[PDB]
């Protein structure tokens, strides 16, 4: 390094390099999966948060909607 | 009983007597790009010098005078300079572009700053300006951010209820609903329903009053 | 139609230039024009080669003034069926030359 | 070390020249949509549709009426009517119904006109 | 006292806000594109308006504009 | 295109009426006030927004006001000349 | 004036009785004989011997640039002044365009192949 | 339609060589095959680099299997798929030959817009991987080794394109250079 900082220069600081890339190809090949994963799945969000909420849906969706035991709960003790 | 003038589409109407003596300049109407126009068509005594919206000046002729513009404002501001030199003829058409005339200005043949019957207040509100409901008052409503559009009816019922909310210590608190009792639209009077429900409501607040006079 | 009469003039020009090509091709090993083609760098035509050598070989000033005179000639029935045959033949005669010349 | 820069020069410009270029392309061919931003440019099919079916259902067909909440609009008419003839001027032909008719209808003709553009 | 009947509700005054119906043409102009016109004797003019048989941008945008008011809004009287 | 609105406060000045640019404005008959006419807004299609009126109305605050509305405008409220889009 | 007249009616975007790809390529050959040069003698590597092919490489990849560009403008306002009768929208104005890269190429390649051939 | 996507407005076909419904037909039906066996191929190409199943760790890899795998193995596979081609057939009411009833319960019952959505990312990735897969062995013909190895040991850009980025940082190989930096990149 060329090093410009006068701190630097007068306390001799360095900035150790390693003789060896800390990963290799197959880590950065799994780590690049995961980021597809996490890329389809944020595909997917960013188009559900585009479209919103669907209440056309009871007029046409299969089944007939369900509330979970729990969230009856909560709407039954309110706000 | 008002009659809309022919006013031929600028593009046929290449030269005619009626265009006023004018310079010409590069602030006129884009033809390549705009074919909406607007024509303003008065009759003058005299040739006076006026000055043409876009750019130069003009000499209008003794007789019946007929100029394009592309704006409304355009035209507007050549007939109060019009109005100024006591021309007070002057009648402005909207032309679409397949040729439609549309007789604008003096809409019903009356200038609007002289009061003529048949004319009914538009955008008219029966209250002062800080009559307006407030904004945060209808939210998720027809007017959800424009208070100013809301109904007299609407204002007034917004008001009172504001008024109304006021008084915490009795305010009726909508009982919390039972989520058990529930069942599908296909499984009565509409009457019927309203009083079963008033007598469930009785029962709650008979309820609510006993509740609250047992520790009191 | 229009393609088809462009493409006749085509046809006919690319077949006078063909012809024309394959005299330039078969006439300098026979004999060459002498005259210092370049004086000025003491260039002559039995120095220069025949083939695409000839290309890089003689000046660009001489190819570009070549190429304007050109350019000034293009900017200013029996026989014709002869003229159209002989065409065809010289373009493939050409053509092959060429190719031959490129690829040996 | 740096042995990995073969990554880097399949990813940076991959990345940096060939993904914003293509984003780039596809909003300027989004833009031209007939719904470019529906949510927030007026007078838009799919805002309208989108408002349809919330009206459709059920819970929601009638929750943008700013006077939603009276139980009993009759009951609430008959009050009004009684407090109206307990407090009107002597020799008034004023009534309640037609009143509170008048004061929900108003001349606004240019509020919201860009609903023409989705219906 | 205004011919121009909202289109919207009845009960209110038109958008436009006039008080004389249109004046429709004899026959609407058609279409057209300002080009050059060739004299066939070595002349050429500049701004000859031409027939011009379809939309000039058949951009959805550009077709979608009718002109009968800011958002097409005018009822059928705006033509 | 923007909102104009009258308020009861209206004393039918005219004012309002006189310096519209574009008249978006006129006087119609009324029995409110002394002068017998408020300021109407028919034509509000054509306002263009420069509070005009607002600048010509006498009464202590405004018996017009023009309310702006950025994401509804339209050409005649933008007063585009060298583009159509109509 | 006359001259102007002429001139503009004589181009290539203008002239009577072209057809579209006639009109591209014309275009094009120009666009990217002219575009190879100020890459090969201001870029870079101007003074590496491989000046002249990146200076083509660059050149092309303009002209494909602008290309894209015109596709994207053709796609979203869709001129129609090219288009036979009875044709889909946009149609010749696409064909021009892609012809225009088609062209741009050549043109880069004939510049490049003198620049190399005449030193 | 099937197979047209947002950058083609229209159908791709220059020559019209789907002039009638039934070329049209046989024409979607082996670019569907083709594009699968592409798609597998590809994916078939990258795997084997980062892993090999055991008792395969002897054979090469990419074309250069073809002379390291015994034909008897070779005859063995092309047996399977052969069985595969010749006992299955498309199922009965199904969308057509192209299909063999294999997942259909994932498409049954779906919007029609969504069916075609999954049979157009069908076709576009057949028709990438049958590009990819051309590229892959074309390039493994030409330099005697997988491409992906081929990168590994030479990067991106390797000893047919190198001569033209000799000149860039970080994949500077010039004579003279007073880095190599030839094989990362
Ligand atoms: C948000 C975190 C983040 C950030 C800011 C960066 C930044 C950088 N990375 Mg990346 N990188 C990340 C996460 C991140 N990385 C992760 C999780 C991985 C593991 C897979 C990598 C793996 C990686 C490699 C192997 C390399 C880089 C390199 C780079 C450089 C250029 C960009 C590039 O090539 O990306 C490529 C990386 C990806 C495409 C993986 C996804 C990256 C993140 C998760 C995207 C997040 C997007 C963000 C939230 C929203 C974007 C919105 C957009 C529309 C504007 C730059 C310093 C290069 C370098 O070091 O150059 C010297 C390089 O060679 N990165
Ligand atoms: C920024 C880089 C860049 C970009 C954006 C493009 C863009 C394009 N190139 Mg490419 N190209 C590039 C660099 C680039 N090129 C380089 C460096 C070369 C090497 C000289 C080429 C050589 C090349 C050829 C030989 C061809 C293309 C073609 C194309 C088109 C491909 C898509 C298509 O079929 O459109 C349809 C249009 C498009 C205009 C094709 C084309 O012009 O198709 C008409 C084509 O045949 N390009
Ligand atoms: C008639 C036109 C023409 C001519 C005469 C040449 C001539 C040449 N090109 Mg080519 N080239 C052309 C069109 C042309 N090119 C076009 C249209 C493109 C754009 C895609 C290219 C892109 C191109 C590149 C990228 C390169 C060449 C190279 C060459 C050289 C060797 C070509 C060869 O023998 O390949 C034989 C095989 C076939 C030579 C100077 C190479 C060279 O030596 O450059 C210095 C080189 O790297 N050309
Ligand atoms: C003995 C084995 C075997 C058999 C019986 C078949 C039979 C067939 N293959 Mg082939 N095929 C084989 C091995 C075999 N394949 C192998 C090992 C591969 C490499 C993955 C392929 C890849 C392949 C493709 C990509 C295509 C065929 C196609 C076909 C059909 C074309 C008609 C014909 O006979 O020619 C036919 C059902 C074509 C088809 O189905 O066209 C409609 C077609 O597109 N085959
Ligand atoms: C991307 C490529 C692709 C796509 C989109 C499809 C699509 C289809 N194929 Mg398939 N197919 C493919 C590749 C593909 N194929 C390949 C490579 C082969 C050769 C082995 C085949 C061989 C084949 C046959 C023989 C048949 C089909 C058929 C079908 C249909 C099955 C229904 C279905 O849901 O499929 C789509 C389903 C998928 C693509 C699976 C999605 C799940 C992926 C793989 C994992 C997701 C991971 C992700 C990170 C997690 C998400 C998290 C969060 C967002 C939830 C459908 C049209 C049938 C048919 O024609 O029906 C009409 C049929 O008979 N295919
Ligand atoms: C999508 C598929 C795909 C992908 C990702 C790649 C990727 C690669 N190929 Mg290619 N390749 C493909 C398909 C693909 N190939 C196919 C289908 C074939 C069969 C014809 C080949 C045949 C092939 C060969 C023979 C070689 C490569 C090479 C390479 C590598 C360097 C490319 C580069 O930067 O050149 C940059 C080149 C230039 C800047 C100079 C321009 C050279 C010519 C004139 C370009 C022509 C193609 C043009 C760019 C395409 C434009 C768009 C198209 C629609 C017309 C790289 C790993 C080279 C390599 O290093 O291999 C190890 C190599 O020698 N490929
Ligand atoms: C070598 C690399 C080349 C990469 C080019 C990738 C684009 C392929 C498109 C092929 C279209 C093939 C073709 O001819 O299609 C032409 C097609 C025609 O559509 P139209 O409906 O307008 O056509 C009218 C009809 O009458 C004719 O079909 O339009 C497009 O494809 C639009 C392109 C816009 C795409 C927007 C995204 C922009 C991408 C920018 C990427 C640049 C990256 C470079 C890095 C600096
Ligand atoms: C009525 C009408 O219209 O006509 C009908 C008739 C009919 C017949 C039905 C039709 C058809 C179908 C046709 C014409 C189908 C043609 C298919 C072809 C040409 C396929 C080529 C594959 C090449 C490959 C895989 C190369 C692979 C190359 C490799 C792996 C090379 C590999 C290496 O060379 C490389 C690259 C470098 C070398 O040093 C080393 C080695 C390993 C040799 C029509 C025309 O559609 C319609
Ligand atoms: C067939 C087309 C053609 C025409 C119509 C034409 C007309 C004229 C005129 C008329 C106004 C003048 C005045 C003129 C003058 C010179 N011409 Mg030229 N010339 C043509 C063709 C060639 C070729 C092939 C070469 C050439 C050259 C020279 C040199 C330099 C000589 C030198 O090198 O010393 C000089 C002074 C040579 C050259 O540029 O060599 C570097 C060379 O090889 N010319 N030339
Ligand atoms: C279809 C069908 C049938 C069938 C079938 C049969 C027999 C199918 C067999 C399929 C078979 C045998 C499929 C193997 C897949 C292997 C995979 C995907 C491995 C991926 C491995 C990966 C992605 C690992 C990646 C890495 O981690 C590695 C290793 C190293 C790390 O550095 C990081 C990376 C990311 C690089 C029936 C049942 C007979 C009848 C039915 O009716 C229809
Ligand atoms: C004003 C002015 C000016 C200007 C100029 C200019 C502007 C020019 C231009 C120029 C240019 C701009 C040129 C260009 C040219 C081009 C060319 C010459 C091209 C060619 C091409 C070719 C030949 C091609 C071919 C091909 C193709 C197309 C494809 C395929 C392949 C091939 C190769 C066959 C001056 C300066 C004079 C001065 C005065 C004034
Ligand atoms: S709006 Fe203002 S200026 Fe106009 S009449 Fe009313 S008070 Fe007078
Ligand atoms: S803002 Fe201007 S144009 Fe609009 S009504 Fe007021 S004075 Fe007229």
């Amino acid at each position: 390094r060329v090093p410009g900082g006068k701190r630097t220069k007068e306390l001799g600081l360095v900035v150790p390099i390693p003789e060896e890339d800390g990963l290799t190809d197959g880590q950065i090949a799994a780590l690049f999966v995961v980021a597809l994963v996490v890329l389809i799945a944020a595909v997917d969000l960013a188009r559900s948060l585009y479209f919103g909420l669907q209440p056309n849906k009871f007029k046409t969706a299969k089944g007939k909607g369900s509330i979970t035991p729990f969230m009856k709960r909560l709407i039954e003790n309110g706000f | 009983e008002i009659v809309v003038e022919s006013i031929p589409r600028p593009e046929d109407l290449l030269e005619s007597p009626k265009f006023p003596m004018f310079e010409g300049s590069t602030g006129g109407y884009m033809s390549r790009s705009t074919r909406e126009r607007h024509a303003i068509t008065w009759t003058a005594k005299d040739q006076n010098k006026f000055e043409m919206p876009t750019g130069g000046f003009a000499i209008m002729n003794k007789g019946e005078n007929l100029c394009y513009f592309r704006k409304k404002e355009q035209c507007i501001s050549l007939g109060k300079q019009l109005r100024k030199m006591k021309i007070e003829n002057y009648k402005i058409y909207r032309l679409k572009k397949d040729g439609t005339v549309i007789f604008m200005h003096p809409a019903d043949g009356v200038f609007p700053e002289k009061v003529n019957k048949g004319r009914v207040q538009v955008n008219g509100r029966p209250f002062t300006i800080r009559g307006n409901p407030q904004q945060s008052e209808l939210k998720w409503t027809k007017y959800h951010m424009k208070s100013y559009e809301a109904d007299p009816l609407t204002t007034l019922f917004i008001k009172a209820r504001v008024m109304a909310f006021q008084d915490i210590p009795n305010l009726f608190a909508l009982p919390q609903p039972n989520m058990e009792e529930m069942v599908p639209v296909e499984e009565y009077t509409k009457q019927e329903y309203t009083t079963r429900l008033m007598e469930a409501l009785k029962r709650v607040q008979d309820d609510r009053k006993a509740k609250e006079a047992k520790s009191l | 139609s229009e393609t088809f009469r462009r493409r006749r003039i085509s046809e006919i020009k690319n077949g006078r230039v063909a012809m024309i090509a394959c005299m330039g091709y078969i006439a300098p090993e026979y004999f060459r024009w002498p005259g210092y083609c370049s004086p000025s760098t003491d260039l002559k035509f039995a120095d220069i080669p025949n083939g695409i050598q000839a290309l890089y070989k003689m000046p660009a000033e001489a190819w570009a003034q070549i190429g304007v005179f050109i350019a000034f000639l293009e900017l200013f029935r029996r026989g014709l069926e002869a003229e159209i045959n002989n065409g065809r033949l010289a373009m493939v005669a050409i053509t092959g030359m060429i190719s031959q010349n490129a690829f040996f | 070390y740096g042995d990995n820069r073969k990554w880097s020069a399949v990813l940076v410009p991959l990345t940096t020249l060939v993904f914003p270029a293509v984003a780039m392309g596809s909003f300027v061919l989004y833009s031209f949509q007939e719904d470019a931003f529906w949510r927030l440019v007026p007078g838009t099919k799919r805002a309208a549709e989108a408002e349809k079916a919330w009206r459709e259902h059920p819970l929601f067909k009638d929750s943008k009426d700013p006077m939603f909440g009276l139980l009993n609009p009759d009951d609430y008419e008959k009050g009004l009517e009684e407090a109206w003839e307990r407090a009107k001027p002597a020799g008034s032909t004023v009534t309640v119904k037609d009143k509170l008719k008048q004061l929900s209808k108003q001349d606004s003709p240019h509020w919201e006109s860009w609903r023409s553009l989705s219906a | 006292s205004s011919k121009w009947v909202n289109p919207e509700d009845p009960e209110m005054s038109h958008p436009s806000g006039l008080y004389v119906l249109p004046l429709k043409p004899a026959k609407p102009q058609e279409n057209y594109i300002y080009t050059w016109k060739k004299g066939e004797d070595g002349s050429i003019e500049d701004y000859v308006k031409t027939p011009f048989k379809g939309p000039e941008r058949a951009a959805d945008y550009y077709t979608q504009r009718k002109g009968n008011g800011a958002w097409d809004h005018w009822g059928p009287q705006g033509e | 295109s923007h909102a104009v609105k009258i308020y009861d406060t209206c004393i039918g000045c005219t004012l309002c009426v006189r310096a519209c640019p574009t008249d978006v404005l006129e006087m119609v008959p009324a029995t409110v006030n002394a002068a017998k006419q408020v300021a109407s807004s028919p034509r509000v299609e054509d306002c263009v927004g420069c509070k005009r009126c607002e600048t010509a109305c006498p009464t202590d605050f405004l018996s017009i006001r023009v309310y702006l509305q950025e994401n509804e405008e339209t050409q005649y409220s933008l007063g585009l000349d060298l583009a159509d889009w109509s | 004036g006359r001259f102007s007249k002429q001139f503009l009616a004589n181009l290539a975007f203008y002239r009577d009785g072209l057809k579209p790809w006639q009109r591209g390529l014309e275009i094009g050959m120009a666009h990217g004989y002219f575009l190879i040069g100020p890459f090969t003698s201001l870029g870079p590597l101007r003074n590496t011997p491989e000046a002249a092919t990146v200076g083509l490489l660059c050149g092309c990849a303009i002209v494909g640039l602008v290309s894209i560009g015109g596709l994207i403008f053709g796609s979203t306002i869709k001129p129609t002044r090219f288009d036979k009768e009875g044709d889909k929208p946009a149609s010749g104005f696409i064909e021009m365009i892609n012809w225009h890269a088609i062209g741009g190429l050549g043109g880069a390649g004939f510049a490049h192949a003198l620049i190399t051939v005449f030193g | 339609a099937v197979g047209v996507c947002l950058p083609l407005t229209d159908k791709f076909d220059p020559l019209n060589l789907a002039s009638t419904d039934e070329k049209l037909e046989r024409y979607t039906q082996v670019e569907i095959k083709h594009g699968r066996v592409a798609m597998i191929a590809v994916v078939g190409y990258i795997m084997p680099e980062i892993f090999r199943f055991p008792g395969c760790e002897s054979f090469q890899h990419g074309l250069a299997a073809l002379e390291s795998i015994p034909l008897e193995g070779w005859v063995q596979l092309a047996a399977l798929v052969g069985a595969h081609e010749v006992l299955v057939k498309p199922r009965a009411g199904g969308l057509g030959t192209s299909d063999f009833g294999l997942g259909t319960e994932l498409l049954d019952g779906i919007e029609e817009p969504e069916l075609e959505r999954k049979l157009t990312a069908e076709r576009n990735n057949g028709r990438l991987a049958m590009v990819a897969i051309m590229g892959l062995m074309v390039q493994d013909g030409m330099f005697g080794e997988p491409p992906l190895s081929y990168m590994s040991k030479n990067g991106w850009w390797g000893e047919g394109v190198q001569y033209f980025v000799q000149h860039l940082n970080n994949c500077q190989s010039f004579s003279g250079s007073f880095v190599d930096n030839a094989g990362v990149c």
